[PDB]
């Protein structure tokens, strides 16, 4: 009916507009000041999140340091009795058993693996091996050749 | 309307505004505070390497580092002639780590 414009119809709908300057000074001001603050109080919090990513990885992290032992084996073979006969390096041969991460047709003879020394507890394939037909090799120490190296 | 009833839409906006700031009168409580949460972390920072300094501290013995097997985790021989998979603290190589290099290993973690 009326404009928004100006006002049509003069002091009764333009006497509304005489009177919003009151109301309005009010919610503008703590529109601005009011959303500036919640982008202030997110950015000190984004602050500290960063500070707290830093500090809070070193305490867990001790838990892995202390750790007692690792001891890298390899299976000689399995058996369906749900162990496994794992020739530690450095030491001798023990029987034990497996963890949730693999099992006894994830594993097959010859193959690395990995210790958590809990009571020399499987924990998952290593991921190196040397053949021992590398080894000869090696030892020899062969790069690859072509036809290039003969031809003529 | 737009202009016809001005003051009924003027005043629902000022009665939620009204409310509205008061719980966020909480955020600005939070915007107090942890200005003095981030002081305390950093103290606790000093502190949570001055744990694991003594630890980088002798008892010590000396391994040799053979390959990586991660980058959070690696190989080493122990002079025992013993391998250990063991944990790569942060802060440190990485460059000359990788390939072998004598290492420090602690003796009782």
């Amino acid at each position: 009916m009326t404009a928004a414009v100006t006002s049509s119809n003069i002091v009764l709908e333009t006497h509304e507009s005489g009177i919003k300057p009151y109301f309005e000074q009010k919610i503008q001001e703590t529109e601005l000041k009011i959303r500036s603050k919640t982008e202030n109080v997110r950015r000190l919090e984004a602050q500290r999140n960063a500070l707290n990513d830093k500090v809070r990885f070193i305490k867990d992290e001790l838990r892995l340091l202390q750790e007692p032992g690792s001891y890298v084996g390899e299976v000689i073979k399995i058996v369906s009795d749900k162990k496994v006969l794992v020739k530690v390096q450095p030491e001798g041969k023990y029987i034990v058993d497996v963890a949730k991460d693999i099992n006894v047709k994830d594993l097959k003879a010859s193959q690395r693996v990995c210790l958590r020394s809990d009571s020399y507890m499987l924990h998952k394939v290593l991921e190196n091996k040397a053949d021992p037909l590398v080894s000869l090799m090696m030892v020899e120490k062969v790069p690859d050749s072509t036809y290039d190296m003969v031809g003529g | 309307n737009n202009n016809s009833a001005l003051s009924n839409v003027n005043s629902d906006i000022y009665f939620k505004l009204k409310k509205l700031e008061k719980e966020y009168e909480l955020l600005t409580l939070q915007e107090d505070y942890i200005k003095d949460e981030q002081r305390h972390l950093k103290r606790e920072l000093k502190r949570a390497q001055e744990e694991v300094k003594r630890i980088q501290s002798v008892p010590l013995v000396i391994g040799q580092f053979l390959e990586p097997i991660d980058q959070n985790t690696g190989i080493v021989s122990s002079t025992t002639g013993m391998s250990y998979v063991v944990r790569i603290l942060s802060t440190l190589d990485r460059e000359l780590l990788k390939p072998s290099m004598s290492v420090a290993l602690h003796r009782h973690s």
